[PDB]
């Protein structure tokens, strides 16, 4: 999957990120640990290739 | 100074100080061929003769780019669990509104974090269109804010236990008593003066906010980093306008005006000059990256030792005796709020090394012998709390003659009325 | 001659010496209190007893052996002065910088 | 080493050691044009084609020069009060003449 | 080229000296103004003062 840095998606599975235009990857709402860092909070991984928002960590509410 | 005089504080001041440390710089990336030659292909062919300089520059810039994200992750992502503050924001009278996240703000940032963000601020396109690109940070600002909120909630609810293992809850006054025992003052001092300490803490927090708001030079370091980066980029762009020993500084005119045999000479002057400029840019970038990496390591150590625990190192976590710290996020850096214990209102006494009684010398277990002029007592070193000399707080070692400057006095025995009655 | 100039330091040697003397006086008379707040005076034997307690030795050890400790400290000071005087490579780093 | 034995010190020695640390280097500033060309005007004219090299060198040297003073200030100026020793230099037998 | 070489060496030595000065400041704050429990930080043996 190719990423066009700093170029809007209208000038070139299409996803728009702050880093640029990402082609060939599908966005998934689920959060995981970062496998391949892309930038601006988006990470990519292979499971086809998916793009997701990286998860900071498991939530733990202390009582 | 004297020979038989000592001074003991009869009060304390809870002071909060700020420390600003840069963490990461702007991630930049260059395109060697586009900068050096632009559209023209003959220049690119000539540029190829000089070897793998462009590859070296690209590799170095990539190294700095990944190092920035590594620095940010090291400084902030120190807890694998994110904690949340309890819904009821009562902690025994202590106020944390100024540092806790504000739900009203869409950015979910504390008021101090918002103030810090606000105080730090066709050139951009001029830089971008020439082959220079800035890259977005991996961690967005809200993610850094979330990390800081998690650390702050952990250090409020659990003290220092969450840093060294599982999180164990502790009521805030009891954590206060633990941290007071850390600096050598007993718990009753805190427990009796809880309201005064809470009021002092709140006043210090308010003063910190006002001081940050009303001083322009407080955040000089981060603004200096931003200015250095922008100035270096602008200087690099300006170098394209220099003739550099050629007849024209624009390559297209040289190509369109002149024959190839001397056109090559002109493009060689331009190529070697632009290579020199690019190498200079890379070398200063590397040096600045090393400096900022050292700063980031210092910030990470400060976080681990002052925020996640109590530190005994002098002046490492603020002026005075250290109590805790609170982290706050800032653009390209982190701001610490060191809470320290400062003695005040000292009062001046007469002291002796040991007390001679029944031919035996008595020495304080943990305190010191003070005398207000007619009577002798034992007090803690860091706070004045007179107490009757007994056998509980004193230990016996040898006779009176060995020590120099011993002073006679009676030693009360707690058991004496017990077996007397 | 050739356009290179050395600029004077902002702090002259006398004022640096004054700073060092101030630090020495503070640590001699008031122990470590002056670092963390207002200066509180302490007789030097008592400060020595405190610092002995810092390393895990009780105060009576300092108090009963005061003269021996003082003599050892004075002998050490004389020895360090002689060692600095008699060795040329002791100050290698500063001279190397120059 | 053993299973049920220990060694306990019975006596001590007060030791004094040195440690030398450089703090600042000599502040130096250069004049780019005077060095590169001297008093010749034509050399200065040709130097001008290269542009902001001299400015960059002067800026770097100025940064180093201010950093030296900052280093000295950080190392030494850590107390805001100028304390003074008492006139009588008696401290229980401890002798501080050499320092 | 000669001037740039001089400036680069000066910058590297400045980084050297800045690291040394930071170490010296830490040593001052932790050994002179207080008593340190760090091993060998303030001299060989158990530290008393500096
Ligand atoms: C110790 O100092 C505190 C202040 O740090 C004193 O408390 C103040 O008392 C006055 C009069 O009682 C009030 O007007 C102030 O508002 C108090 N301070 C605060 C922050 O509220 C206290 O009286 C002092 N105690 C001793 C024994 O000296
Ligand atoms: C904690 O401090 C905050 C601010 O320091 C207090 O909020 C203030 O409340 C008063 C009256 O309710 C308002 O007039 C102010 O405008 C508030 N300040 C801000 C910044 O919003 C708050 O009352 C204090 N106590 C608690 C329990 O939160
Ligand atoms: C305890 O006693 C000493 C000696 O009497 C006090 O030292 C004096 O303080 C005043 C106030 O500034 C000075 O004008 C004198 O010169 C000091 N004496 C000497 C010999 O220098 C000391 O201040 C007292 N402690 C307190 C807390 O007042
Ligand atoms: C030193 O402190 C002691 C203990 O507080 C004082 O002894 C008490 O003093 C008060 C007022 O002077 C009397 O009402 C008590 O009866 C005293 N108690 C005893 C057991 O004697 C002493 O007066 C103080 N000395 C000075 C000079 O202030
Ligand atoms: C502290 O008390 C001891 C014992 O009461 C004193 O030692 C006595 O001092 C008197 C007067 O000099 C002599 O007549 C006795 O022979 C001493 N007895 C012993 C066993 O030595 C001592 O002088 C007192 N110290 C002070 C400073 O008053
Ligand atoms: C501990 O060591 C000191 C010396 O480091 C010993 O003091 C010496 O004692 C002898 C005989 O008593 C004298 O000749 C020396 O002059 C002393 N040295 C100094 C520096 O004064 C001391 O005796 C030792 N303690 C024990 C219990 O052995
Ligand atoms: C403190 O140390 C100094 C020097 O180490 C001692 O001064 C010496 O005194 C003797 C006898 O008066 C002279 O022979 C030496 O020449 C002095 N040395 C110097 C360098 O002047 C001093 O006696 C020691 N004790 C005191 C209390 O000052
Ligand atoms: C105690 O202090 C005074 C004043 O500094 C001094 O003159 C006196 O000699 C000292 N005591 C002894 C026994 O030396
Ligand atoms: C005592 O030491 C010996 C050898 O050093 C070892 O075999 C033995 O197990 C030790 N004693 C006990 C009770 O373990």
């Amino acid at each position: 999957a190719v990423l066009y840095q700093g170029v809007n998606c209208t000038e070139v599975n299409v996803f728009q990120t702050r880093a640029g235009c990402l082609i060939g990857a599908e966005y998934v709402n689920n959060s995981y640990e970062c496998d391949i860092p892309i930038g601006a909070g988006i990470c990519a991984s292979y499971q086809s290739i998916i793009a997701y928002t990286m998860s900071l960590g498991a939530e733990n509410s202390v009582a | 100074y004297s020979n038989n005089s000592i001074a003991i504080p009869t009060n304390f001041t809870i002071s909060v100080t700020t420390e600003i440390l840069p963490v990461s710089m702007t991630k930049t990336s260059v395109d060697c061929t586009m900068y050096i030659c632009g559209d023209s292909t003959e220049c690119s062919n000539l540029l190829l003769q000089y070897g793998s300089f462009c590859t070296q520059l690209k590799r170095a810039l990539t190294g700095i780019a990944v190092e920035q994200d590594k620095n940010t992750q090291e400084v902030f992502a120190q807890v694998k669990q994110i904690y949340k503050t309890p819904p009821i924001k009562y902690f025994g009278g202590f106020n944390f509104s100024q540092i806790l996240p504000d739900p009203s703000k869409p950015s979910k940032r504390s008021p101090i974090e918002d103030l810090l963000f606000n105080k730090v601020t066709d050139l951009i396109c001029a830089q971008k269109f020439n082959g220079l690109t800035v890259l977005p940070p991996l961690l967005t600002d809200e993610m850094i804010a979330q990390y800081t909120s998690a650390l702050l909630a952990g250090t409020i609810t659990s003290g220092w236990t969450f840093g060294a293992g599982p999180a164990l809850q502790i009521p805030f006054p009891m954590q206060m008593a633990y941290r007071f025992n850390g600096i050598g003052v007993t718990q009753n001092v805190l427990y009796e003066n809880q309201k005064l300490i809470a009021n002092q803490f709140n006043s210090a927090i308010g003063k910190i906010q006002d001081s940050l708001s009303s001083t322009p030079s407080a955040l000089g370091k981060l603004q200096d980093v931003v200015n250095h980066n922008a100035q270096a980029l602008n200087t690099l762009v300006k170098q394209l306008s220099s003739k550099f020993g050629a007849i024209s500084s624009v390559l297209n005119d040289i190509l369109s005006r002149l024959d190839p045999p001397e056109a090559e000479v002109q493009i060689d002057r331009l190529i070697t000059g632009r290579l020199q400029s690019l190498q200079t840019y890379v070398t200063q970038q590397l040096i600045r990256a090393a400096e900022i990496r050292a700063s980031a390591n210092l910030a990470a150590t400060k976080m681990s030792e002052c925020v996640l625990g109590q530190s005994k190192r002098v002046d490492f976590c603020g002026k005075g005796y250290h109590l805790m710290s609170f982290p706050q996020s800032a653009p390209h850096g982190v701001v610490f709020l060191h809470v320290t214990y400062v003695p005040a209102q000292e009062k001046n006494f007469t002291t002796a090394p040991a007390i001679c009684h029944d031919g035996k010398a008595h020495f304080p277990r943990e305190g010191v012998f003070v005398s207000n002029g007619t009577h002798w007592f034992v007090t803690q070193r860091n706070f004045y709390e007179p107490q009757i000399i007994t056998t509980d707080n004193t230990f016996v070692s040898g006779n009176c003659d060995v020590v120099i400057g011993i002073v006679n006095n009676t030693v009360y025995d707690p058991l004496q009325p017990e077996l007397d009655s």
